[PDB]
């Protein structure tokens, strides 16, 4: 290589290289003294700037500070705000400012470094392929998609944004039309485009059309590393832990969960019943696009290991007897919920995002003919008054053929080869 | 975005808070 020092840098580049090299050296405290000396006798010089930048970035690793960090990111601006800053250098500066927001979270702050990045640059494809992961990050798939037909409609090809369009026509049920987006996309081996959420939204679109090449994508996606199995296809994992499609209480050992569960089903299922009579709207639709037809609700008590007050008011007996076990209310990785399925209702083949949770389910009221669950290749019933478990990282199915309604209690537990240091860090799901 | 909470609609599922 880049070109980083304009006229006046390139008379002062001895120094400006003197105090690089002590931060490539990792003499940390010594190279912010020495860009913090360039910087005041050359305060216009964007070399040192983006050196006092880089030193504030690498300080921040080491003291583990956002503060520190929030401190880089405004240098990285102002070395944009110089006289005379080389190009390379100002593409250099903006996108570290966008990456290191985006590792604070600073989701909207990133995506207006973005968009000066590609009024700066309007020919770089890749900015505004960027742009667009900034929208996708704050949850504006509608941006997002202009963004990558404005990027398609001058390079058909770039397969980054093929895949990233495929990603966004799936998520909004647009089911055949982003099947060659993410196919040609992961075909093209563009950098970006080996990522396993794009096999596991190919297969899955694949799968919902009947085009049996599906699990073509779900072997290559294990071969790269991307999925466990290719019938265990989370992506947030912690490598090793035991996996199996089905579990019985021993096997988990949450048998005073279970026992619980299973003397006091009657309490869960009438308090459930008397939301379905008289608070029904506490039973709120699925809502990821998970069923083929029909009708499935679920009513949350704990998600992301934290209680709904006003839910737990609907059912407050329920909600003290599993205050008393954490492994299932302290579950920052899983939810604790009610769910309803009516006849006529399938929902599709699916996994859920995480190997670090098992599901378990209490039936309360089972119709005696209808109603199945499938994980993996084993398909079983529920029975009123008893747990089944499942890891939901695999692969599972559900259908309701019934002549009336059918009520689940699921409840998620920490899967239990975690360690409680494991669980108090992992990052909730 | 809302959250991954039975599958892997959503383009992350977990938040960033840095350090
Ligand atoms: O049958 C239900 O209500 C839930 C099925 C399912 O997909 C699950 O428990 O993850
Ligand atoms: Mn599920």
């Amino acid at each position: 290589k880049p070109k980083l020092l304009n006229k006046f840098d390139k008379t002062i580049k001895a120094e400006l290289d003197a105090a690089e090299k002590l931060r490539k050296r990792g003499k940390i405290e010594e190279a912010v003294n020495a860009f913090k000396e360039l910087v005041r006798k050359y305060p216009q010089s964007p070399r040192a700037r983006y050196g006092k930048a880089q030193c504030e970035d690498d300080l921040a690793e080491k003291r583990r500070s956002n503060e520190v960090l929030r401190g880089a990111i405004e240098t990285y601006q102002e070395v944009a705000s110089l006289p005379d800053v080389p190009a390379d250098l100002l593409k250099l500066s903006l996108k570290r400012r966008s990456d290191r927001q985006q590792f604070l979270g600073h989701m909207r702050g990133s995506l207006l470094t973005l968009q000066r990045l590609v009024q700066l640059f309007p020919n770089d494809t890749s900015l505004k392929n960027d742009l667009g992961v900034g929208y996708l990050l704050i949850g504006d798939n509608d941006n997002a998609k202009k963004v990558y037909e404005e990027v398609l409609s001058v390079t058909p090809n770039d397969g980054f944004a093929k895949v990233h369009y495929g990603f966004i026509l799936k998520a909004q049920n647009k089911i055949a039309e982003s099947i060659p987006y993410l196919k040609e996309g992961i075909e093209s081996g563009d950098p970006g485009t080996d990522d396993g959420r794009f096999y596991f939204h190919l297969g899955d679109a694949m799968q919902r059309v009947g085009n049996k090449e599906a699990y073509k994508w779900y072997e290559l996606g294990h071969k790269r590393g991307h999925f466990a199995s290719v019938w265990q296809r989370s992506l947030y994992n912690v490598n090793g832990l035991k996996a199996q499609p089905w579990w019985t209480p021993k096997e988990t050992g949450y048998t005073e969960l279970v026992k619980s569960l299973e003397r006091n089903w009657k309490l869960i299922r009438d308090e459930g019943l008397a939301v379905m009579d008289k608070a029904k709207g506490l039973f709120l639709p699925e809502d990821e696009n998970l069923r083929e037809k029909g009708d499935w609700s679920q009513f949350t008590l704990w998600q992301q290991g934290r209680r709904n007050e006003n839910a737990c008011k609907g059912a407050p007996k329920t909600c003290t007897l599993l205050e008393k076990f954490p492994e299932t209310t302290g579950c920052r990785r899983g939810q604790i919920k009610y769910s309803i399925m009516h006849p006529g209702t399938h929902v599709w083949p699916h996994t859920g995002p995480t190997n670090c949770r098992l599901r378990m389910h209490l039936g309360l009221v089972i119709p005696k003919e209808g109603c199945k669950i499938r994980c993996a290749n084993e398909t079983k019933t529920w029975e009123e008054g008893k747990v089944l478990i499942f890891d939901d990282s695999f692969e599972h199915e559900v259908w309701q053929d019934a002549s009336s309604f059918r009520l689940i209690f699921i409840v998620d537990v920490w899967h239990p080869e975690l360690t409680p240091q494991q669980r108090r860090s992992l990052p909730a799901i | 975005q809302g959250k991954c909470k039975n599958g892997l609609g959503e383009y992350t599922c977990t938040s960033l808070e840095g350090f």
